[PDB]
């Protein structure tokens, strides 16, 4: 996994990749690694998939509550505190590498969250498998004061170093862009730069090809009248 | 504590045709999360119109093969540059691998070529030097990928003709070299997609009475 | 791998399945258990690939050096003893081989031995080898007679790789059949499971918890 | 059987239109005690190869001296060792490559990470890489320890096959390396800020360059972060 | 010792034009012991069809575990679950075993009643959802099914067509897995009509 | 314990037991009865680590008892089956597990045909036209894949029966002291004392 | 990590580098160690980054609580609250903490809880990895009773041959200065304090 | 193996020993004579570890019989004893020792006398009435000790040693598949062929 | 352990602390650790006693040889025969060693070995347990071309520290001088260097 943050002049842009493995078996090619917590506070998952996804529907369920009862939008520092509390009771078992992203009344913000609970602020920041290949690239590129279409370009090039750097990482850049007094945009397969070429020859069979033993219709419809 | 063996990713696959044999493979290197390479040749011209690739820890590999060419070299000085058959070479590569059967070669062997008849032979070889000349064989990394499309689109296995439900099996017609390198593309493209240690580019030998020829083809590079 | 070999009236029945595997993962299905040591000699395979197929080729080399020095065929007897005594050299070292060797001389008649890597060779009128063993000893212990016709033991066996190839996971593919008698060995042609199960379901009505 | 005790991080490297391009910082480390600030890791051949070396540094001294004594062996009976029968890069590392695999396979390895940059008598680009397990490959770009995962994927983007080699300048493929280097420094908790750098060029031969630093750092941006999520002050 | 791989089995499922195709093998074992080849891994709650493979009693017990609750949903919501719906029930039933899983390998077929919209998922024993277009995988020999789909596959295949390419993509990758096969069953799935077809296929 | 034998038959359950209780060195009792009658048309035989068989037996038999009791009804072998399934399925994951695996042989009065059960101690349920637990199955199985049909009368069974315990005596290394064998049919259980 | 606490004549001041490691990766070069408890009690962290931030952030809501009750806590009181945490959860705790913090009446004190969780009082505290390199040099130039410029000299210094020998240290060098006058960040780059 | 016995009586040495091999699951075969001639008035019974038995047995054959053909002359049981000890006790403490245990019984014709001896495979030897190795001495060597005496007749020590192999059918777990009986006397070695 | 060598303008200084330790008993509090393979060629010793004596005794042998042959080896020529023993007998041996020597063509020459045998030539070498605590002091205080008092200074306050810190380092403080002048011992006793 590829995941990457970066603050701009007005907000902040996170990215990810979409490919998902077990041990060296690609299990999805299109995997959504971008989720949301709330409208304008997202985050960018790594490590165990089914963690990432738990806590942050958890964390995204408690904050809208939280929403509810406060008459007031939610904040990343909220989600961050929910988030790293939780992951610490844990101690680690709960196998989620969090960058957490948004806007809200304060501004923007952006943070790395671990599976032991420590938090981190920064301008820029990647996790995951591909995030030495990526911090490489931010390394290298990041400014101080970056417009909007700077930080789009600098995140997925970010994600496109763990993409064809890491084995871990594949496929295709999510992106979504939270900027201040916007609606946060999310844009889902960003980049498609590994389409899978025209196969050679076509693969379907004469109809009557394999050997059957037996037919019947499945009854899926309930006890019927009369 | 020292590890001796390493793995180094990789997928291989041989292909007997009726007058002609194809070995192919990636040439990806790879250890753990990393790309070494994305041009390292796998599969090797070792003379006496024989193809071979030993995949698995490329170390090992190279060794073998190495060793290999050295033995072809001095059949050709013992025995009056006499051509060292596929089937000779095969027993010979049995032995250097059983040689080391205490602290084994970490690779899976596979040669082609023609046998003295003319027609297509490959030959396939576990790290410890058991061997079986067949039809079809791929090797390595994404091998269980590879074999079962094989079994189906090369020997027409569970394949029957219309008409007959079950009963007449799809008749095993043979395959032109066009035919062939059409299913070791599809192979690797599909081995590529789901399987992280193969991409960047396939190497195919094609092995004829006239000789030995190379194609290239670009496979995805993530 | 299921192998089975029997000694009966006219001579000795080998049967051996094909599969090989690492695992789950089913290796090949094509595998030759059988080894054509001379004309008179067949040596079956069981456990490591390897140390089977290397050590009985060379058992063979063996033997033709035997029959050289000697002017004379190799008895069954000095034949897997060369076997037994060889492995056992390697006792400890991690060799994996469980072995019928096959035969027929005038001095001993058709004789079977089993050869192990623990160094074990037991003369025997049935043997049993592999992981699907237990299944093959079944069927044969109840219709094993002396008094088999070479028709009617070519089946037993073929049927007893049959139940094991059923049953056993690490058991299938083909049924390699040989017949030994006096005049040498005779090949009985290759069987494929998926063909000779329906077959034989059908014909001898057997297997009917299955479904066809 | 050993572990290492004092060790050296990343070497990296990649080709360009007219030769290659190879650099090493000068650190022995002693686990995470960074104890020795002088250590030359690039140790030229002729004027036509460097090899540089990562791992054990007692391992790599004794590499030294087998290289060192190489040289000796083929001036002896050899009018053309400055000439044509000179050591070229595929002869030493062929030779590096032999060692390695022996020492794996007798279980008392070299601790390290070789890789042999180089050009050949006709003007060919050499570069290859051999560790202590005795694998071998080549690439445009080549890199060991950290230097794989965070340089190969910068130098990638320059050189991304071998069809960009011929429109990559001496100029563009330097500026790269001493990117990565720094990147290095920000980011490799066993390097250090001095490392040397050694260029092989088919036309203007070996140029070696000693106590470079690692420049152009940013760090300003330190001064706006404050606690680790909630804290203002 | 590893639990995933005890039993053995395998299940795989297709999206087709305005149709969807779900399959298995009837294998049941004791590691190298072959017990019983009629269990079928592929159940049903209305029109929404579950595959399971892995351990045999997590199969049976998580069967039992989603009748009850599809049931009561039926029994409050007065309509039939749908499968983006079952989906998330599954994810959340696994999940709540984190740290004491189920060792299972589900697979969710169906098409939406009221959108018509073919529909499959995949997940993991701990409850991640994987929604693929074209196809899933499960079971002791998924690297082989894998490999089969992956290269038999082609997009808005006609439900007769579906068949074909599913039934041969299983029965192959079947016979390259020792803990896989003795016999297998596809279902093909159609808006208002499900056929249910048993495969004649090797015994060994 | 060690060998549980089944077979259905045309009308019939029948289930075969090892007799011997072997602690490590010594055989202390070759007369051992390795089931327990849960209702008057079901039978369950059991083997497994020692103790937990016994306790794990009468307790499910005093919970079908308690049930027939309860609402005057003889529960068919197919619930019993899943009260025993469900039994074994808790009981693999609580602290200690029971360490049992089981053969259910009943006759169903209200559809009038044989049902034989086979679940291990995880919880692995099967129904089956014959079955095993144990080593046994690896002797046994393909000799009833050879000789058994859903036709068979109960004679012709306890024939087959025989030809699986001989074989049994012959290539097994233990000495397990001959088996019990019940029929299960709709007449109820009965026991053959001479086998 | 290098961390330190120095009394001098006008309060205390806290130093610390701004490294974090995962193994041999700096996971960030740019880490802020010098954490907020109180307005004028502030801490440096050591050890698990996980542990001293949730310790930290447990410590700051009790004496929040005890402001809320009691008014202003003192540096002792602050003191013991985290050595009641580490204390008590020893065996699940890997956290190096020096406490620092200014009173009117008290002055500049400084606390140190090392991983026993034991507490000690001193005229100034070192911590971390690093520390172990500049003992030699901390116990031969500290005085007590040193200025503002002095103090900051004294951990620049230190600091810096700490981060020098130390993998697990570097970047830049962050301060913080408590006096009655207020609370004052600085921060110092590599190219300032490395040609010292 | 398993099971190996002897017993001295006035005028003779009686060894049997059990005709059960099983390698792991299955009893291979069911007649197999775990003893060796070392000579004419000289018989070991020997159990162990695969393997290492038969070659080990063969290997004090040959070296017996090449004395015999040297000397003209039939070492006495004691000397032979004397001699397969030292090998045993040279291999314990051999890169992989012979793990085999044997009893030697013979009648020495200088002394008429028979005589049986006991030797572990770490070399220790005892002299005895009666003997056993592995687990048949804690069934047999209780029987033995209260039925004994020094001038009880061959078919007396047959009758004793029937009711040691009942015991050991009765009480042992494994089924060893009987035994095969030698005697060893005056006029040589001869096997019991009904037992 | 505590020792180092220093060079500076007229040779080369050893120094090293007495204390051996097995655990946190001291075997002997006055031990000889600055030991002589040649006439101005010493070493210090760090590690197994066992060890460094063995090899000290065979590098001693080694050039007593050398001298009868080819006459007096250089400073580097000796630091070349510990290398040798101490690299190939890697797997077998825990020694940390330091060689001094002064030549009149090369003056006074520092090698360091530490435990993988590598050799490194330096100015000046600090080693043994006791040296982590003093990196910090002698990278901040030491100059090159010292005067011979300076040096001795340099060296006291330097192991005197690293003996503070370090509980296997203690005792008397032995110091060995070499120049063209000579050899020339020193000692200097606790109630002296504690009060530095
Ligand atoms: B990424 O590489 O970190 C990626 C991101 C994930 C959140 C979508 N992680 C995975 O793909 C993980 C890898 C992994 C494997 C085994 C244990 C822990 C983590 N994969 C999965 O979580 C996974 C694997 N198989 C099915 C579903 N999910
Ligand atoms: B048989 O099962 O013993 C079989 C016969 C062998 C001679 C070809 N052996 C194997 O298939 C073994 C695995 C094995 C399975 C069951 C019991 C013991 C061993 N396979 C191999 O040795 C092998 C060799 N090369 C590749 C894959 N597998
Ligand atoms: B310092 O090195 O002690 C530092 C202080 C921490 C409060 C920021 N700790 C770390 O960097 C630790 C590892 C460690 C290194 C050396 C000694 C003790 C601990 N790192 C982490 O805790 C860490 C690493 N990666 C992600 C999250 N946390
Ligand atoms: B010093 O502490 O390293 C010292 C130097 C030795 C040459 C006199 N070493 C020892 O005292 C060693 C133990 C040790 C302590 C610290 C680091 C490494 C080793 N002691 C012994 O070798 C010893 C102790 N008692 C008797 C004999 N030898
Ligand atoms: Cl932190
Ligand atoms: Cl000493
Ligand atoms: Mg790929
Ligand atoms: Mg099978
Ligand atoms: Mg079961
Ligand atoms: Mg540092």
């Amino acid at each position: 996994t590829t995941i990457v943050g970066v603050k701009f002049n007005n907000g902040v842009v996170i990215a990810a990749d979409t490919r998902s493995t077990q041990g060296p078996i690609v299990a999805d090619k299109n995997c959504a690694k971008l989720h949301r917590i709330s409208p304008k506070i997202w985050c960018a998952g790594a490590g165990t998939a089914a963690d990432t996804e738990a806590v942050t529907q958890l964390i995204g369920s408690n904050i809208e509550l939280h929403s509810l009862y406060t008459s007031r939008e939610p904040r990343v520092v909220s989600a961050l505190q929910m988030l790293k509390q939780h992951l610490f009771k844990y101690q680690g078992h709960i196998g989620a590498y969090l960058i957490v992203a948004g806007v809200d009344p304060t501004g923007s913000h952006l943070f790395s969250i671990h599976a032991h609970g420590s938090t981190d602020v920064g301008y820029y920041l990647s996790l995951g498998s591909g995030s030495l290949a990526a911090m490489a690239v931010l390394e290298s590129h990041w400014k101080q004061d970056l417009t909007k279409e700077e930080a789009i370009k600098l995140a997925s090039d970010a994600i496109q170093a763990g993409i064809w750097n890491d084995l871990g990482s594949g496929s295709n850049v999510d992106v979504c862009v939270m900027e201040i007094g916007k609606d946060a945009e999310y844009l889902r397969n960003y980049l498609t730069p590994n389409v899978r070429e025209e196969k050679q020859k076509s693969y379907k069979f004469p109809r009557g090809t394999t050997a059957v033993l037996k037919e019947s219709i499945v009854n899926i419809c309930d006890i019927q009248e009369e | 504590q020292f590890n001796p063996y390493g793995d180094n990713g990789g997928t291989i696959l041989g292909i007997a045709g009726e007058d002609f044999a194809v070995l192919a493979g990636d040439t990806r290197n790879i250890t753990d999360y990393s790309i070494n390479s994305r041009y390292e040749p796998k599969v090797f011209d070792c003379g006496d119109n024989i193809v071979m690739s030993a995949n698995g820890f490329a170390a090992d590999g190279d060794a073998l093969v190495k060793r290999f060419k050295n033995s072809v070299k001095w059949y050709h000085f013992d025995h009056n540059d006499k051509k060292l058959s596929i089937n000779s070479a095969a027993r010979n590569i049995q032995h250097l691998l059983y040689g080391k059967r205490f602290f084994p070669y970490y690779v899976h062997t596979i040669i082609a070529g023609l046998d003295e008849d003319g027609k297509g032979a490959v030959y396939s070889f576990d790290p410890v030097g058991s061997y079986e000349r067949e039809q079809c064989r791929a090797g390595g990394a994404a091998a269980s990928l590879i074999m079962p499309f094989l079994d189906n689109q090369v020997n027409f296995k569970n394949q029957y003709e219309p008409g007959t439900n079950g009963k007449v099996k799809k008749p095993l017609k043979y395959l032109s070299v066009e035919e062939v390198i059409k299913l070791v593309r599809d192979s690797f493209t599909s081995a590529t997609e789901r399987h992280i240690q193969v991409g960047d580019g396939l190497e195919i030998l094609i092995v004829t009475k006239d000789g030995v020829r190379k194609e290239f083809y670009e496979l995805k590079r993530d | 791998s299921t192998t089975l070999a029997f000694r009966f009236q006219g001579g000795i029945i080998v049967a051996v399945d094909s599969r090989a595997t690492a695992g789950n993962w089913v290796a090949s299905q094509t595998v030759k258990k059988v080894i054509e040591i001379n004309p008179f000699l067949l040596g079956t395979m069981a456990g490591g690939a390897a140390d089977c197929q290397f050590w009985e080729t060379w058992l063979g080399s063996q033997c033709r050096l035997h029959e050289l020095r000697e002017k004379e065929r190799i008895s069954v007897a000095a034949a897997s003893k060369i076997l037994s005594n060889l492995v056992y050299q390697y006792k400890g070292a991690g060799l994996s081989m469980g072995t019928m060797i096959c035969g027929y001389t005038r001095k001993e008649g058709p004789t079977i031995y089993y050869v192990d890597s623990d160094g074990t060779r037991l003369k025997g009128d049935i043997f049993c080898v592999g992981s699907g063993q237990t299944f093959a000893y079944g069927v044969l212990d109840s219709n094993y007679k002396w008094d088999l016709s070479v028709e009617d033991a070519l089946y037993l066996g073929k049927r007893s790789i049959l139940a094991a190839a059923h049953r056993d996971a690490y058991s299938g593919g083909s049924v390699n059949l040989y017949h030994v008698t006096e005049d040498g060995w005779i090949y009985h042609g290759n069987h494929d499971v998926g063909e000779l199960f329906w077959k034989v379901k059908e014909e001898e009505g057997s297997f009917n918890n299955v479904i066809g | 059987t050993q572990q290492p005790i004092v060790t050296g991080t990343s070497v990296i490297s990649m080709k360009y239109d007219n030769g290659v391009i190879i650099a090493a910082d000068n650190l022995g480390s002693y686990g995470s005690l960074l104890r020795f600030n002088g250590v030359e890791r690039l140790i030229p051949v002729g004027d036509n190869t460097v090899v540089g070396i990562s791992g054990d540094i007692s391992d790599m001294q004794h590499i030294e001296r087998l290289l060192k004594d190489l040289v000796t062996e083929n001036a002896y009976d050899n009018p053309l060792a400055d000439a044509e029968e000179a050591l070229e890069p595929s002869y030493i590392f062929e030779y590096l490559a032999t060692v390695m695999y022996q020492r794996r396979s007798k279980m008392n390895p070299l601790w390290n990470a070789i890789i042999v940059a180089g050009v050949q008598s006709n003007g060919d680009q050499f570069l290859r890489y051999v560790n202590l397990l005795g694998v071998t490959y080549s690439s445009p770009t080549l890199a060991t320890g950290f230097g794989a995962h965070m340089a190969n994927p910068l130098l990638r983007k320059v050189v991304d096959r071998e069809s960009d080699i011929p429109k990559t300048t001496v100029q563009v493929a330097e500026e790269a390396i001493v990117n990565a280097m720094r990147v290095l420094y920000y980011r490799d908790a066993r390097s250090s800020r001095n490392f040397s750098l050694a260029i092989i060029d088919k036309n203007t031969g070996l140029t070696f360059k000693k106590n470079l630093q690692v420049e152009n750092m940013k760090w300003d941006f330190a001064k706006d972060i404050k606690g680790y999520g909630t804290q203002k002050i | 010792s590893d639990p995933s791989s005890i039993n053995g089995g395998i299940v795989v499922a297709m999206t087709g034009k305005d149709c969807v195709a779900i399959a298995c093998d009837l294998r049941l074992g004791s590691q190298s012991l072959g017990v019983s080849n009629k269990f079928e891994k592929i159940f049903h709650y209305g029109h929404v069809f579950l595959g399971i493979t892995g351990l045999a009693t997590d199969v049976t017990t998580l069967n039992e575990m989603f009748r009850y609750k599809t049931n009561l949903y039926k029994l409050k919501e007065e309509r039939a679950i749908e499968p983006e719906t079952f989906t998330q029930l599954v994810s959340s039933s696994l999940y709540e075993r984190r740290f004491g899983p189920y060792f299972v390998g589900p697979v969710v077929a169906g098409i939406n009643s009221k959108s018509g919209k073919p529909f499959i998922a995949g997940f993991d024993l701990i409850g991640c959802i994987d929604e693929a277009k074209d196809f899933i995988v499960s079971g002791t020999a998924s690297d082989q099914l894998f490999g089969m789909c992956e290269s038999l596959y082609e997009p808005n295949l006609e439900p007769e067509d579906l068949f074909e390419t599913i039934s041969q993509a299983l029965l192959n990758a079947a016979d390259r897995d020792a803990l896989s096969g003795w016999g297998a069953v596809v279902y093909i799935i159609k808006k208002d009509e499900v056929v249910k077809r048993y495969l004649k296929m090797r015994q060994d | 314990m060690d060998i549980i034998l089944g077979i259905r038959v045309q009308d019939s359950v029948i289930l075969a037991s090892s007799k011997a209780v072997t602690r490590g060195i010594s055989v202390l009792k070759d007369s051992d009865d390795k089931t327990r009658q849960l209702s008057p048309h079901t039978l369950m035989s059991f083997a497994g680590e020692a103790g937990d068989t016994v306790q794990f037996a009468e307790y499910i038999q005093a919970n079908i008892q308690l049930y027939s009791i309860r609402e005057d009804y003889e529960l068919s072998p197919q619930a019993v089956s899943s009260f025993v399934r469900q039994e074994l399925a808790k009981s693999i994951r609580s602290r200690r597990p029971y360490q049992v695996n089981v053969l259910i042989g009943g006759y169903d009065k209200k559809k009038n045909k044989p049902e034989l059960y086979q679940i291990d101690y995880l919880g692995t349920k099967v129904e089956l036209p014959y079955g095993a637990h144990g080593y046994s199955g690896f002797y046994t199985f393909s000799l009833l894949d050879h000789h058994y049909r859903p036709d068979m009368t109960t004679e012709e069974g306890l024939d087959l029966l025989k030809l699986c315990v001989q074989e049994l005596e012959k290539r097994m290394p233990m000495d397990f002291k001959g088996v019990i064998v019940k029929i299960v049919d709709k007449d109820g259980i009965r026991q053959v004392d001479d086998f | 990590t290098s961390i330190m606490a120095v009394t001098f004549k006008d309060g205390v001041i806290l130093g610390a580098d701004s490294r974090t490691t995962t193994g041999a990766y700096i996971a960030n070069r740019v880490t802020d160690k010098l954490t907020r408890v109180h307005d004028k009690i502030w801490c440096c962290r050591s050890g698990s980054a996980a542990d001293t931030q949730a310790i930290a952030d447990i410590v700051q809501y009790h004496l929040e609580l005890y402001t809320s009750q009691y008014g202003t806590p003192s540096t002792e009181t602050a003191a013991s609250v985290f050595k009641e945490l580490c204390y008590e959860n020893k065996d699940n705790l890997t956290a190096g903490i020096i406490v620092a913090g200014y009173d009117d009446k008290n002055k500049g004190e400084v606390y140190t809880i090392p991983l026993g969780g034991s507490v000690h009082k001193l005229p100034y505290a070192i911590a971390g990895s690093g520390s172990t390199f500049i003992y030699g040099y901390c116990d031969k130039n500290f005085r007590e009773n040193m200025s503002k410029e002095e103090t900051v000299d004294f951990i620049k210094h230190s600091l810096s041959q700490a981060i020098k020998w130390d993998g697990s240290s570097g970047g830049v060098i962050r301060m913080v200065v408590l006096t009655a006058a207020g609370v004052e960040r600085l921060i110092f780059y590599p190219d300032e304090y490395e040609q010292l």
